[PDB]
């Protein structure tokens, strides 16, 4: 019965994907980043290590979070497929922007300047071919269904 | 409700105004514009409509004609050409973007008339993804599943 | 009217069809409606019978090709640019499904269908857009079929 | 039950028989192989397995790797390295199709031996077409909009 609920709960959960950049071996190194859909948002979750790997505990924790608008999501589908080269999301309590890397084809860099009235906290992911590639078919996904093509 | 995606101009100057839509039942793209009806609206609740529907530029386009678009944003083509009684227009891949020209008429009048719009940028990917999606539901798949 | 447009609609085998009406040569014209029905890959064939215009049906059945869930990936393949060609060997029709040298991304569907000994042709070719329909629809048709749908 | 696509490398020879089941739990794959037991077993009403399941390989992926194992097939990455205590593969594109070799292990037993697997031809159009769609219905999505 411990899979006799993952059919239960799957019909239920917000979709999403997550970015593993775990890094024991020294931490603020790990993180990990959490995209998601709920209602038309585009929800970051970014989380700091805590406890190391092979061990016990929580592993990670929620920090920063972004809520990006349905609007904003062809726009990075503009950048992911090769148009725009920058786009930039202006949240109340996160702005941020989201660009090609140059040390590497097909990959890019999603950095931020979270306001939080003062001072300001920095944090940055970097999404490899498929990390990148995985962000694309996930916001294919959801203009496709949230443009209404599931009735 | 049909799937769709608008594309809401309404600009100082009414005669200028364009609410352009593009929806697709079925195997059927199609393609309309409303001109704006009026100045910008400036009470909350004045639910009256900004858009002036006995004006509309809506046009029609073949389960195949999808498939041409779509070919057009794929590259598969450089352009396709659609003569009919009712309208003659290209869809061609701009540099920056997507366009649609031609000669068309509005509604309840026999004037035709120069026509075209332009999908760019953002505006493209948008554009680009619908049509790929509808040619992907255009065939009556998901649906036949239940 | 266009309600009942939809639990009806609903019920109907996927498909679309590949329309090549002679204006001139009635007899030059032929319909092909590709679809799909449990696994099966149906391909119906028509000649056009009536005129463009004329107040009457225009569409005519004729034979009727039924590739098996398996070319699904093999049709596909000459369609992407791997396979070279494929064939179909119905028990009565026999088919080649191979890209056409005129134009790039375009296709065509060579046939003869024997029936008890009946010796009859048709060659129905694939455009861009076309060959790019059939591509998607059987896409669909592999990726729902294999599940997915679930 | 789960989407899958098989291949029944059947021969007269058990000893190089083998089956290659490749399947999809929400977000990883499971490429699984199971060697031919028993003879070529003839009878379809033969309910019984024709494959090893106690000699069977089973390698559960990681979600990003449904990425990469994709983006081979795109071209974007000439290969794949994915490397583990229980395993070692490199997924590289090959001539005739594609190609997963390293180094695995099945069941209950310590033995990292040589593996080599081919997806060639009309199968390597289904692994393609198999992989772009199960990392499209990994996110959940469909299964949610129910």
């Amino acid at each position: 019965p411990s899979l006799a609920q993952q059919r239960a709960r799957r019909a239920q959960l917000p979709p999403a994907f997550d970015v593993v950049h775990w890094n024991d071996e020294d931490i603020s190194r790990g993180h990990l980043l959490r995209v998601l859909h709920r209602d038309t948002f585009v929800v970051l979750d970014y989380h700091r290590q805590a406890r190391m790997l092979t061990e016990e505990g929580n592993k990670a924790e929620r920090v920063v979070s972004v809520m990006l608008p349905a609007v904003y999501t062809a726009r990075f589908l503009a950048v992911l497929e090769g148009r725009s080269e920058k786009v930039e999301v202006h949240s109340r309590y996160t702005n941020a922007t989201f660009t090609p890397n140059p040390a590497a084809p097909y990959t890019f860099t999603l950095k931020c300047t979270s306001t939080r009235p003062d001072e300001t906290f920095e944090w940055t992911v970097e999404f490899d071919v498929a990390e990148s590639l995985m962000l694309q078919r996930f916001l294919t996904q959801a203009l496709h269904y949230n443009t209404g093509f599931a009735r | 409700s049909l799937p769709k995606f608008e594309i809401h101009d309404v600009r100082d100057d009414p005669a200028e105004g364009t609410m352009t839509r593009v929806a697709v039942d079925g195997k059927l793209l199609l393609i309309s514009q409303y001109p704006q009806l009026g100045p910008r609206k400036v009470d909350p609740n004045d639910l009256s409509p900004q858009f002036d529907a006995d004006r509309r530029i809506s046009v029609r386009l073949r389960h195949v004609d999808l498939a041409y678009l779509v070919g057009v944003c794929k590259e598969r083509v450089p352009r396709h050409r659609m003569e009919t009684k009712a309208y003659t227009l290209d869809f061609e891949k701009s540099a920056q973007g997507y366009h649609l020209h031609g000669k068309v008429h509005r509604v309840a009048s026999q004037r035709m008339e120069d026509w075209s719009v332009k999908f760019d940028n953002h505006f493209a990917v948008t554009l680009e993804h619908f049509l790929e999606s509808a040619l992907d539901e255009s065939f009556g798949f998901r649906q036949h599943y239940a």
